[PDB]
RNA sequence: ACUGCAGGGGAGACUGGAAUUCCUGGUGUAGCGGUGGAAUGCGCAGAUAUCAGGAGGAACACCGGUGGCGAAGGCGGGUCUCUGGGCAGUAACUGACGCUGAGGAGCGAAAGCGUGGGGAGCGAACAGGAUUAGAUACCCUGGUAGUCCACGCCGUAAACGGUGGGUACUAGGUGUGGGUUUCCUUCCUUGGGAUCCGUGCCGUAGCUAACGCAUUAAGUACCCCGCCUGGGGAGUACGGCC
């Protein structure tokens, strides 16, 4: 878990560049399992995201 | 609710000692303030039972402890009803 | 009497149907031949048989209006999925690029009871 | 909201009546007040010319202020809400900062005191009045002007409003209460919110004379006359009428709206 | 009072220019209330990831403000209400 | 009590996008739909298909699990407001204030009922087609109540772990959720050990008619409560309460 080995790395809806990464190429969240991420990290990037698709900075279906 | 603050003003007000919180008079102090504002909360709010729930608790934890302060002390319950309520 | 050189393909493969229509790129279509348009009828209507046969019928249709080049959109669960793509590059169109767009709900509408066949 | 009468008399069994609890200062504002008398249904030639009309309580006119047009900056405190005899809706009497008292339908949630405003420049709030570029889309709105300076008309019942649908060139398009679609001028005005006193259509009138004194007389069925009073008259014991159901004068039922009337254009949907 | 941040989407007809006089009225109304108003950034224009009101484009501006729940909630009905606007999302910076 | 911690626990308000249906318009022409195979059906008065715009309701893909929270029923789109409980640490406070609980009260899936609203999709009843000896069904095409919302009622489910609550004790092995914590403190490993609270699998003693349970007991004991006494008749009649 990255979030877990370096703290102090805030996890936020503007941040696309870090949300970037964890999203698939058809812009789902990655499972679990594929990114390493503890339970609480993995709520707080599928929260991130879900935000950032509603703000529009993602989108919901790059289809 | 009810912040430490808030907390303080009714141990200052109820407790027994300077550091008093384990008190029955404190105890029943602060149950009866988190009854109050649960209760203006439930008026609004009418179905939330799971709350409600909670009420329920309180008030039957409250009537242990004032029974408890009955048994051990009657003058101090009878103090304590005078300064908060009863019926 | 019409003259698009570059157009779009979408199959839409079921499991009871294929039809292939051609539209120009703004979603104007050219040509629609359908595996029914095609002389079949009834279960023979979802054999690939009939989907490549199809979209023989609509990709010359649609030459004869002036296509050389379509982009592909399949959707559904059909069979004929891929047998109308093989057609449509060899009955005399080039593809290119294959698109799927078949309609994904994030949990909408309730779907129709189960078959208890 | 609905206060239910206990079956004392058998008058008052499934009875009731509004609780009034909306209302203050149970007395009009005397210099807002015109008379009215009865007319028992009756037209300039004292015919009957509509049915089932007459006697009822004395009612006075209140002045009620349907133009909202020279008072745009001005604004207005609530003071009273009152009764009115003459429509469903209570209405809300008004003191203009500059002095001078107004009835207007009271919408729903415009407690006594609240401030209101009129113009182009005020807040989307219930109560406001503002020509239609000025309102968002999607807006609950109720006494509409059909034309620009003609007054509100539209949605004026206790209950009712009007569901802003879209602005596209100067054209407004509006759901009314009985669902059709119909477009107006966006120069209209109408106040923002829903009329209140929702909840009057409850009210179950007890008995006859109730009825009698709300002013309506007695309806007599077309089938229980005579042929020579009804179509649906005649027969030996009761009848279906012995024909297709028609009004007192033999018209058939089916739409009677003309059919190449000019308000077409402005209709978009008839309603359902 | 507590720590909020809201994020907001104006038209992109709009110029980048009037963007921050415009909303100086929606800061005073919190200012009237007594709450603070520490960062404006504003973003400009960037490429919605999505038709939003018919506009590809859109002025990306965040408020972090620091007032009352009342406050803030007057705040963003009066941005919503608004026409310029396209998106509003208000968010808590603390818990 | 203080300090931290995790959470689809609850209620209210506002709000997002995918998709289905319908409406308007463009392109376009003869089929579409459906099945084991068909027919009923829709369409040729311009359908299905495809593109743009609009309306409206309901459910929230990926995250998502065996995982979390809740007394149970149950709980997952987002944000804000209000609100309940739990765990760990400290040991600051009270000083047995505990446990259970006949009656009683409250909560309590779905269906159902009342008043009002809403109604996309689905779909009892109902209709047609097909199958069949028949087909009051299964399959197909439609389709009303209902499903949704507000406020009340109802009080039942294979409401299940088919296992009442509390407490102590009796080998281990191996997953996973939430803490604390030295040491190995970098062996960066966020790994190992220790401890507390959950949730799974496997296993010794012991128990069991057997199946199996087995530190989350169906083992060893103590406290209180509910219930059983052959199968039907019958959870039915009569009486009463709601
Ligand atoms: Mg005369
Ligand atoms: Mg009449
Ligand atoms: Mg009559
Ligand atoms: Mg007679
Ligand atoms: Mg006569
Ligand atoms: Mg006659
Ligand atoms: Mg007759
Ligand atoms: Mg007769
Ligand atoms: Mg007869
Ligand atoms: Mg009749
Ligand atoms: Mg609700
Ligand atoms: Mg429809
Ligand atoms: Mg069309
Ligand atoms: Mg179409
Ligand atoms: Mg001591
Ligand atoms: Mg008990
Ligand atoms: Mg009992
Ligand atoms: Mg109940
Ligand atoms: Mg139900
Ligand atoms: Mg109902
Ligand atoms: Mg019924
Ligand atoms: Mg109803
Ligand atoms: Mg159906
Ligand atoms: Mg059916
Ligand atoms: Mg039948
Ligand atoms: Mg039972
Ligand atoms: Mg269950
Ligand atoms: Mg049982
Ligand atoms: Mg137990
Ligand atoms: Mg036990
Ligand atoms: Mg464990
Ligand atoms: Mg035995
Ligand atoms: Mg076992
Ligand atoms: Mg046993
Ligand atoms: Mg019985
Ligand atoms: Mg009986
Ligand atoms: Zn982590």
């Amino acid at each position: 878990c990255v979030f877990c080995a370096k703290k102090d790395q805030a996890i936020d809806y503007k941040d696309t560049a870090l949300l970037r990464t964890y999203i698939s190429e058809r812009g789902k969240i990655r499972a679990r399992r594929v990114t390493g991420n503890c339970v609480q990290h993995q709520r707080d990037i599928a929260l991130a995201v879900k935000n950032a698709r509603e703000v529009a900075l993602l989108p919901f279906t790059s289809s | 609710a009810l912040t430490a603050e808030q907390k303080k003003e009714i141990l200052r007000s109820y407790g027994l000692h300077e550091t008093d919180t384990g008190s029955p008079e404190a105890q029943i102090a602060l149950l009866t303030k988190r009854i109050a504002d649960l209760t203006e909360h439930l008026k609004v709010h009418k179905h939330d039972h799971h709350s409600r729930r909670g009420l329920l608790l309180l008030v039957g934890r409250r009537r242990r402890l004032i029974k408890y302060i009955s048994q051990i002390d009657v003058e101090r319950y009878r103090s304590l009803i005078e300064r908060l309520g009863l019926r | 009497k019409k003259n698009v050189p570059h157009g779009a393909a979408h199959i839409k493969s079921t499991f009871n149907n294929t039809i292939v229509t051609i539209t120009d790129p703004q979603g104007n279509v050219i040509a629609w031949a359908s595996s029914g348009h095609v002389g079949f009828k009834g279960s023979r209507k979802s054999t690939p048989f009939a989907a490549q046969l199809a979209a023989e019928n609509a990709a010359r249709k649609a030459q004869d209006h002036g296509v050389r080049k379509v982009d592909v959109f399949v959707k559904g669960p059909g069979s004929g999925r891929e047998t109308a793509i093989r057609s449509l590059q060899a009955a005399g169109l080039e593809v290119g690029a294959i698109s799927d767009v078949t309609p994904q709900p994030h949990n909408g509408v309730r779907p129709p009871k189960r078959r208890r066949v | 909201a609905i206060r239910k009468y206990k079956p004392t008399t058998p008058g008052r069994r499934g009875a009731s009546v509004s609780d009034f609890a909306e209302i203050t200062r149970s007395t009009p504002e005397k210099s807002l007040v015109r008379p009215l008398h009865g007319r028992g249904g009756r037209n300039a030639h004292g015919r009957i010319t509509t049915r089932h009309k007459g006697g009822g309580h004395k009612r006075a006119y209140r002045m009620i202020d349907f133009r909202r047009n020279d008072k745009d900056g001005v604004n207005a405190k609530v003071a009273h809400i009152e009764y009115d005899p003459n429509r469903t809706a209570r209405i809300a009497l008004l003191h203009y900062l500059d002095g001078e008292k107004r009835y207007i339908i009271a919408p729903n949630g415009l407690s006594q005191g609240d401030v209101v405003e009129s113009g182009a420049n005020a807040d989307i709030k219930p109560g406001n009045n503002l020509p239609l570029r000025n309102i968002p889309a999607g807006t609950l709105i109720h006494a509409v002007e059909l034309r620009p300076g003609g007054g509100a008309k539209l949605a004026r019942s206790a209950g009712s409003s009007i569901q802003l649908l879209g602005k596209e060139a100067s054209y407004a398009s509006l759901r009314m209460p009985s669902g059709e679609i119909r477009r107006v001028d966006v120069r209209c005005r109408a106040t923002v919110g829903e009329v209140g006193n929702a909840e009057q259509a409850n009210i179950n009138w007890g008995k006859a004379g109730r009825m009698r004194w709300k002013g309506k007389r007695p309806s007599v069925r077309g089938v229980v006359m005579n042929p020579v009073d009804h179509p649906h008259g005649g027969g030996e014991g009761k009848t279906s009428g012995g024909r297709h159901p028609v009004s007192p004068w033999g018209k058939p039922e089916g739409r009677t709206r003309n059919a190449n009337k000019s308000s077409n254009k402005f209709i978009v949907r008839r309603r359902r | 009072m507590r720590p909020y941040e809201i994020m907001v989407i104006l038209d992109p007809t709009l110029d980048e220019r009037t963007v921050a006089p415009s909303l100086e009225t929606f800061l005073n109304v919190v200012r009237k209330d007594g709450g603070k108003v520490e960062k404006v950034d504003i973003w400009g224009k960037r490429r919605l990831a999505y038709e939003i009101a018919k506009h590809a484009e859109g002025i990306y501006v965040v408020i972090d403000v620091k007032a009352a729940p009342a406050t803030v909630s007057e705040l963003d009905r009066q941005l919503s209400l608004n026409e310029s606007v396209l998106r509003t999302k208000v968010m808590r910076t603390d818990k």
